[PDB]
């Protein structure tokens, strides 16, 4: 199924996935198109930042679903 | 207590200032401090319970600063190592989401049990918006809709916008799906280029916005913080779907200040966040002190490492 996602410019890409990809694997097809590592990614789905370990199935994301990828800015 | 504000620092318990930023502009997001002073001794909302205590000693402390370990603790991000520095819009997604679905579960269960035997949250009532896409194939013209919801905006810069309304317009610009990001129509059963329309179908009560202060270098293959002076409006003119605006006022600002992604240091500058009482305050850690709407513009021209990142709005009734 194809999905969307907001990339760090704004600009939107697509991404071909299946509902029992991880979020492991989605960050995994981004650094294949962005570069950027799955460590430096945290991706928001209708406000929600997925978690490690669950699937997209699990937050009933399918076709169309946009997926906004976002970084850190760390501070204490 | 000790500042002359009336107002209570937080104490910095090592690191923990993406904590105390947040939870001082929540506290200032006066409908919000109203819906957690409010709940009801008896009630299914744990975290909120404990946010309400912290909310009462901001409110009725005769200490300059108070500790709030209790709540950081409660509401501690499972992800983030503590001692370590850490992004404060990840943590405040957190906090909000833990805030919704611990009431949004509540409600449920009651309900189901009474059914059984035979609504909205705080959290989506005070923050919650929605957003729809729209994405138009070229060759059929069949449109397909998707609604979702949203706590934040996150405005990304454009590719290498100088003001609020700048990022938001750009967030809601229409885009062309083509090439490598063709659409794929079921309708053509086949990759198409499409054009793709974002529009705000429910404007939240408060408005998040979080600036995407990052950027990702190939050369190094590093991230980099942008450091782009960006203007913040006292008022900002939302748009709205179908041509739509509505006005909302500036409520607060939390503010990185680093030159880097890696590390830094988070203050908060905020005046009460009711439906429009007009005071800026400056809130850093343990030491609060009366402030101004001109030092919130001032920020990045005197201090170019200190850079706006996640702002608050209300909705003007
Ligand atoms: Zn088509």
């Amino acid at each position: 199924m194809q999905i969307f996602v907001k990339t760090l410019t704004g600009k939107t890409i697509t991404l071909e996935v299946e509902p029992s990809d991880t979020i492991e694997n989605v960050k995994a097809k981004i650094q294949d198109k962005e570069g950027i590592p799955p460590d430096q990614q945290r991706l928001i789905f209708a406000g929600k930042q997925l978690e490690d370990g669950r699937t997209l199935s699990d937050y009933n994301i399918q076709k169309e679903s946009t997926l906004h990828l976002v970084l850190r800015l760390r501070g204490g | 207590a000790k500042s002359d504000t009336g107002k209570i620092g937080l104490i910095n318990l090592g690191n923990t200032s993406y904590v105390n930023s947040i939870l001082q502009a929540l506290f200032m997001a006066s409908d919000f401090r109203h819906c957690v002073l409010r709940l009801t001794e008896n009630n299914s909302q744990p975290l909120m319970t404990k946010l309400q205590w912290l909310f009462g000693f901001l409110e009725h402390s005769q200490r300059p600063a108070i500790s709030p370990e209790n709540f950081l603790s409660a509401s501690w991000t499972p992800w983030f190592s503590p001692g370590t520095q850490q992004d404060c819009s990840e943590y405040l997604k957190y906090l909000l989401d833990r805030l919704h679905e611990e009431e949004k579960t509540g409600t449920r269960i009651c309900q189901k049990l009474k059914q059984s035997s035979s609504s909205s949250t705080s959290v989506e009532k005070m923050f919650g918006g929605k957003i729809v896409t729209r994405i138009c194939c070229l060759c059929c013209l069949n449109v397909s809709s998707r609604e979702e919801a949203f706590t934040d905006l996150s405005l990304a810069f454009p590719p290498p916008s100088r003001s609020v309304l700048d990022l938001v317009n750009y967030f809601l610009s229409p885009e062309k799906l083509t090439a490598e990001n063709r659409y794929y129509c079921e309708s053509c059963a086949s990759l198409q280029d499409a054009e793709k329309v974002v529009e705000l179908s429910q404007g939240p009560c408060y408005l998040i916005l979080t600036l995407l202060r990052f950027s990702f270098d190939l050369r190094t293959m590093r991230r980099r913080k942008i450091l782009d002076d960006v203007s913040i409006p006292l008022l900002l003119r939302l748009p709205l779907a179908g041509g739509r605006g509505q006005a909302y006022d500036l409520c607060s600002v939390v503010v990185h200040s680093g030159v880097s992604s890696e590390s830094g240091h988070y203050y908060c500058y905020a005046r009460e966040g009711a439906a429009r009482e007009n005071q800026w305050y400056l809130f850093n850690d343990t030491r609060v002190s009366f402030s101004s709407f001109e030092s919130v513009s001032n920020v990045t021209s005197f201090f170019p490492k200190d850079t706006a990142y996640v702002l608050f709005y209300r909705q003007r009734p």
